DNA sequence: GTATTGATATAAGTAAAAATGCATAAT
DNA sequence: ATTATGCATTTCCGACAATATCAATAC
RNA sequence: GAAA
């Protein structure tokens, strides 16, 4: 039963939000459906599944995985109840110590009490989906890693009971020791049960040898001297598990909804329904869920909660033509645009005799290993899109929503992770607006401008880009009346899918003679361009910047990477005086790609053989050289780096500036925190991470920090692992090197945070793919007016300025380290005060003494009593006697110093209201 | 007739790269004694030598001059080893090439491209009567290559294409134990059966008396090592070195099927073979348990095994037919 | 005796050394 | 005190990234 | 694969 037609049909107003209403009340119990859980809804099927076969006599392998399942699901389960039985009696006597074996008893004593609290079959249908789901991930060809799949199989496991545990509140965590013993249990027990039935021929009788053989074995492999724990699984399980029953086998957790998303009104409720969801996408850090849940017990965070509202309140759903036209390409069988295309097995080229040259041989290893991982890349990527479109066809003709989250930077994505509008071309051709709003007077222009721009035409003045649609409309027209058996001209887009559905939309606009009155869905994107750099020169005040990135209004849309490239070619003319041959190579094949992947990427830290890279990955489809053109990736990287360094000045100050402010924070120790003893010596335990808010009251934490990898004995193998539960010293590379562009990212998702909850209050409908925004077609006005006054009010104040206060404000007494030469009469002084010091203490006084000796001597000063804050000015300590001292940061031994940030660099004066008009600011 | 270079020239030069070498006369004197190629080779006026990263140079002089060799050839392109050896040698017999021994296609390039190099192609019967090859790879990075060089002796491509052609190599002292563990030995590993497997290799002499306990003591009375001190090796920076001599022989093996065994065995060097064939594939414990008739082999660990025993293994993993495919053994990394 | 943290070897061409991209720390 | 020396812009999607054996210590 |  089609909703979507009914509602393009029917013609009024209040009929529309009556049917609206009706479909609302009507789709609740669909929503529980869909949010039933995944062990109850694969035990459930795999039974029906078991059912049926039984009733239709004796049917193997048509239904063969799930009848599999169900098997190894009953034959199982009495394994996992036994343990669970010895694990309850070893554990109920708790009287001895040394009980039993060594290796197996003092391992139960661990893992006991994690297993008696789940049901038997609940952690058997968990390690059943753990390990069919991570199938050929992680190098391995035909299977999965033992260090992965022991933490998946544990960590389900764990997370299972946090849901049952706060369903039934309607114990804080599992320790990574644990999760691995309970994966390794249980993936043994599995291991020891799975049997699948194959056929072979023997050697020497050359005819069908038959027999029962494990479906999953555990072996190591290797890679460049260094062991790799395995499990495999059968092949006669992979032609299975890769086949199209997998959507049945695996049913997904994390759907589009049916019904409008719960709105976000605390940290820890929004989103779905049933399922709980944290606002914030913490990989593994404890330090920014509890900022997260200061902020919302602050209340600071409203901003943020209107804008993932905005977004999560858009309806979608599923463009019937372009889906049709999928379908059609994807049961053709031939690979078609990106598809790959449906192959069966390897195909290998014949191998040398063994007697033939080294160099031979290792070129056939070669070539073995290049077309296994081509064969193993295309059977995954023809896998996703078969899941895609399966997900479409179960959504077809109905209403979508897309509730949204957040990454510890700020920027959002759908909670949905298999089928939303942020995948690739054809997920973004597949969805379209639920709401079909009038063109209007615009929306044939914009439309016709969005087309242009899927085109790779978005360089052009608008003029320009209408002027090439309209003298496109025989080709669109051809498109749109037969995709397939056509001219084809639609796949020549950079966007060929998203072309498709524009030429459908406009096709159907021209088929009638009042084009203003039509009703159309296809969203329309303007994005803005160099967007980062377009925040860099709002940051620094840049005259220079703003007016090349369109910010200063002008006729035509400036493009910096093409300006890039086109100076580098002037400087490669340069050197064709000296003409070197790697030059005179590359001297005319620059790509404004290439340039603008550096360009972008540099603002942000890039290093050379990051840029080398990014070079080398775009130049190899030009094909100039062999794969040794490293040497010309190299010589392109040093001068685009001189000329980029030549170019952007402000930016770079403003980075630098970051930098040294996130050395500074990193380099520094807490007085009250560390004024314990560490007993490692001079060298105190940095435990401070750089932590800034957005101007909307979002605080973000950097998680970088020192992992500890060691052994973990487990059942199958001892794990090499990390403990993301400890404290650990920060990461000081890490830390300067994600502040820059952290910063930067902030800001996007906050300015796009404040654009959508504005479009929200004046009643558009908003779609964003980061720096990317959609909306229909006639209200692409509106919302361009929104997103530059947005952008005036985010930069109106100066927010580097504001980061500089907030450091300060936080850092007040902090600790630095650093080392002055006694040669100095004052640097001598400080040498002489902690000799001093230690005579007064009465025993060689340490770093941490000395710290320990100040924050107390502060706690004086901070004491109400006027005597102890006058013995406390009156006692002088190391650190105090250096606080009115701030030239000495360049003037042997180390000493304490104050944590005192840079001078901000200076900001030009330019009036960032200019792009109340800028045409060209996003497009 | 030929000079030989002294300790005060050797030191003169700036970088080893890790390779240390010998520079005393007596001692050399006394290794080619307890080698006898006198009597290996009948013609040596009629003896052609090839050798790797010569360096010094001390050892070439001294064996033309004990020998006279019909031709013999440096390979050595390290820049300041190079530009001694043309300095100390030139107007000699002996030939210096500015070619890096590491390159596979070196050697093709100088026997069947360049036409410089030729060796003589003779029986599998016996030892290569007119073809000998040197080598001295001490660096400790260069373990690769010697590793490279035993499975060239395997596949009968290198070098050995031409026959049974005797290898004299100076090897890290490590390296050695390494190559020559016996059965139950600590440091027994693949390579150890390699060099059981592929060839019949001696300690002809060591550089350090304290590491003889690496090696079993029954070897060490058969081969009865030469010794001498560190003072003797120039960089004295370094581990001491020893000097062994690689003959190849037959075997009656199919090498990748021996190596894919070999190699997925000896990762669980210490665990008995009744739940050990279980990583070998599906259902290996119990098809190894069901054509292994033996009592001590389903208790005998891979290191406690022989070359015979692992012979037999392959064996009967061919004989498998649900046997796994050896190509599809890698990962997906590049 | 049992128990524990650290050192060492694995494979073997996408070398190691010497000479660099580069900053940070160290023996 | 310049020598070694680990690492190479950030984020998300499943998006990762070694294991075995031993050799003295500690109890 | 998606974005800076
Ligand atoms: O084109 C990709 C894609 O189909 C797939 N792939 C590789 N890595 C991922 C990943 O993290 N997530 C998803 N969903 N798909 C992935 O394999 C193809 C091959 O990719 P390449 O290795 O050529 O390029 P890569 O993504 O590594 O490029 P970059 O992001 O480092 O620039």
């Amino acid at each position: 039963i089609n909703f979507f037609e009914i509602y393009n049909s029917l013609p009024t107003l209040e009929e529309k939000k009556a049917f609206e209403s009706a479909l609302n009340i009507f789709n609740q119990d669909r929503q529980k459906v869909l949010e039933n859980r995944a062990t109850e809804a694969a035990r459930e099927r795999w039974k029906h599944d078991f059912e049926e076969a039984k009733a239709r006599g004796d049917i193997s392998i048509e239904k063969n995985l799930n009848v599999k399942l169900w098997k190894w699901y009953n034959e199982m389960l009495p394994l996992v109840k036994e343990e669970i039985n010895h694990c309850r009696s070893l554990l109920s006597e708790k009287l001895s110590d040394k009980k039993g074996l060594n290796k197996v008893d003092t391992n139960r004593l661990g893992y006991g009490p994690y297993l008696t609290l789940i049901d038997p079959g609940k952690m058997c249908v968990i390690t059943i989906l753990e390990l069919l789901k991570l199938n050929s991930t992680g190098g391995v060809i035909e299977g999965m890693r033992t260090a992965r799949a022991v933490i998946s199989v544990g960590k389900a496991i764990e997370m299972e009971f946090r849901s049952e545990q706060v369903l039934k509140s309607e114990k804080i965590l599992w320790p990574q020791s644990i999760r691995a013993r309970i994966g390794s249990v249980l993936i043994s027990m599995l291991i020891q049960v799975a049997k699948v039935s194959v056929q072979g021929v023997d050697p020497v009788t050359k005819a069908k040898v038959h027999g029962e053989a494990p479906a999953f074995a555990h072996g190591y492999q290797y890679h460049n001297g260094s062991k790799l724990g395995v499990l495999k699984i059968h092949k006669t399980l992979i032609r299975q598990l890769n086949g199209e029953r997998l959507i049945a086998s695996v049913q997904p957790q994390l759907l589009p909804m049916l019904v409008e998303p719960k709105p976000w009104v605390n940290w820890r409720s929004g989103g779905y329904h049933y399922t709980q969801s944290t606002l914030l996408r913490t990989k593994d850090s404890p330090e920014q869920v509890a900022y997260l849940k200061a902020a919302s017990d602050n209340g600071d965070i409203d901003r943020v909660y209107d804008g993932l509202n905005v977004l999560g309140r858009t309806p979608w759903t599923v463009n019937r033509k372009v889906f049709d036209v999928v379908s059609q390409v994807w049961n053709k069988g031939e690979g078609f645009l990106d598809i790959p295309g449906a192959q069966d097995e390897m195909v290998l080229p014949p191998a040398p005799p063994k007697n033939s040259d080294p160099s031979i041989l290792r070129a056939w290893k070669l070539q073995v290993k290049t077309i296994a991982n081509k064969f193993s890349s295309d059977r995954s990527n023809r896998c996703d899109t078969n899941y895609k479109l399966e997900i479409a066809r179960a959504f077809l003709g109905e209403k979508l929503y897309f509730p949204h989250n957040l990454d510890f930077r700020g920027r959002a994505y759908p909670l949905s992770p298999h089928f939303n509008h942020l995948g690739n071309d054809m997920s973004r051709g597949l969805l379209i607006f639920w709401h079909g709003k009038k063109l209007g007077p615009s929306g044939l222009k914009w439309l016709k401008i969005h087309l242009s721009n899927l085109f790779g035409f978005d360089k052009l003045p608008l003029k320009d880009r209408v002027a090439f649609t309209e003298s496109h409309l025989q080709d669109i027209k051809d498109s749109a009346e037969n995709p397939l058996t056509g001219d084809r001209w639609w796949t020549t887009a950079d966007k060929p899918w998203q072309a498709l559905a524009t030429c459908f939309e406009l096709n159907e606009v021209m088929k009638m003679d009042n084009p203003e009155e039509f009703i159309s869905h296809q969203p329309v994107h303007q994005d803005g361009t160099c967007n980062g750099l377009q925040h860099y020169a709002a940051l620094g005040g840049d005259v220079e910047g703003a007016t090349q990135v369109n910010l200063v209004p002008s006729d035509k849309p400036q493009d910096v990477y093409a300006h890039v490239a086109r100076l580098v070619q002037k400087r490669l003319e340069i050197a064709a005086e000296k003409g070197d041959e790697n030059a005179k190579i590359l001297k005319d094949k620059i790509t404004r790609k290439v340039v603008k992947q550096t360009v972008m990427t540099n603002v942000y830290g890039v290093t050379y053989v990051g840029a080398t890279f990014q070079i080398a990955k775009q130049l190899s489809p030009i094909f100039d050289d062999r794969k040794e053109s490293l040497d010309f990736s190299k010589y392109l990287t040093k001068h685009v780096f001189s000329a980029i360094r030549e170019l952007f000045h402000s930016a770079h100050l403003i980075q630098d500036w970051l930098g040294e402010s996130a050395k500074r924070i990193s380099k520094s120790i807490r007085l009250d925190v560390d004024e314990k003893s560490f007993k490692n010596g001079n060298k105190p335990d940095f435990m401070s991470s750089v932590i800034w808010t957005t101007p909307l009251g979002l605080p973000i934490v950097q998680p970088y920090r020192e992992e500890s990898k060691k052994q973990v004995e487990t059942n199958l193998q001892t794990v090499f692992i990390s403990d993301p539960f400890a404290v650990n010293p920060v990461n000081a590379r890490r830390q300067k090197a994600g502040l820059p562009p952290n910063f930067i990212h902030s800001l996007d998702a906050s300015h796009m945070l404040l654009s959508a909850a504005e479009c929200g209050k004046q009643g558009l409908d908003f779609a964003s793919v980061h720096d990317s925004y959609w909306t229909h077609a006639s209200d692409i006005d509106t919302m361009n007016v929104v997103l530059r006054e947005q952008f005036i009010k985010l930069h109106e104040v100066d927010l580097v300025l504001r980061l500089k206060e907030e450091f300060d404000q936080r850092y007040k007494n902090y600790v630095k380290i650093g080392k002055l030469k006694r040669s100095t009469d004052l640097a001598q002084k400080i040498i002489r005060i902690r000799k001093d010091l230690s005579r007064k203490l009465g025993r060689s006084t340490t770093l941490a003494d000395e710290i320990y000796f100040e924050k107390k001597r502060q706690e004086l000063l901070n004491s109400p009593l006027i005597e102890d804050r006058n013995v406390g000015e009156k006692m002088v300590t190391t650190v105090s006697l250096f606080e009115d001292i701030t030239d000495l940061d360049a003037l042997g031994m180390s000493v304490l110093l104050p944590l005192r940030l840079p001078e901000i660099p200076p900001k030009g004066d330019f009036d960032v209201t200019v792009l109340r008009n800028s045409q060209y600011f996003f497009s | 007739s030929v000079p030989i270079p002294g300790i005060k020239d050797i030191s003169k030069l700036k970088f080893f790269y890790g390779f240390k070498y010998l520079w005393n006369p007596t001692v050399y004197n006394k290794i080619f004694d307890k080698l006898d190629l006198t009597k290996t080779y009948k013609h040596p006026e009629e003896l052609k030598v090839l050798d790797l990263y010569p360096g010094v140079g001390i050892q070439s002089a001294i064996f033309y001059n004990k020998y006279c060799p019909r031709q013999y050839s440096l390979l050595e392109k390290r820049s300041s080893l190079y530009k001694f050896l043309n300095a100390k040698f030139e107007g000699s017999p002996l030939q210096i090439l500015k070619r890096d021994p590491y390159d596979w296609s070196t050697y093709s390039n100088l026997i069947d491209e360049e036409r410089i190099f030729v060796p003589e192609v003779q029986s599998s019967d016996h030892i290569n009567d007119k073809f000998l090859t040197v080598a001295n790879v001490t660096g400790e990075g260069s373990e690769g290559l010697i590793m490279q060089w035993l499975s060239c002796i395997g596949n009968k491509n290198w070098l050995y294409r031409f026959g049974k052609v005797k290898m004299l190599l100076w090897m890290p002292s490590t390296t050695a134990r390494k190559l020559l563990a016996r059965p139950g030995m600590h440091s027994r590993s693949k390579c150890s059966v390699v060099r059981e497997a592929f060839t019949d290799t001696k300690l002809i002499a060591i550089s350090d008396a304290n590491e003889l306990k690496g090696f079993d003591s029954q070897c060490i009375e058969e081969w009865d090592p030469i010794l001498f001190s560190a003072a003797e090796i120039w960089p004295t920076k370094g581990k001491p070195i020893a000097l062994v001599e690689m003959d190849p022989i037959d075997f009656d093996f199919d090498v990748d099927n021996w190596d894919y065994v070999t190699r997925h065995l000896m990762i669980l060097k210490r665990t008995p073979l009744n739940t050990v064939m279980d990583s070998l594939g599906h259902g290996g414990q119990q098809y190894f348990n069901s054509r292994i008739t033996d009592k001590d082999l389903l208790k005998k660990c891979p290191i406690d095994l022989t070359n015979d025993e692992f012979i037999y293994l392959t064996k009967l993993f061919m004989e498998w037919p649900f046997k796994p495919d050896i190509l599809m053994d890698f990962v997906d990394m590049y």
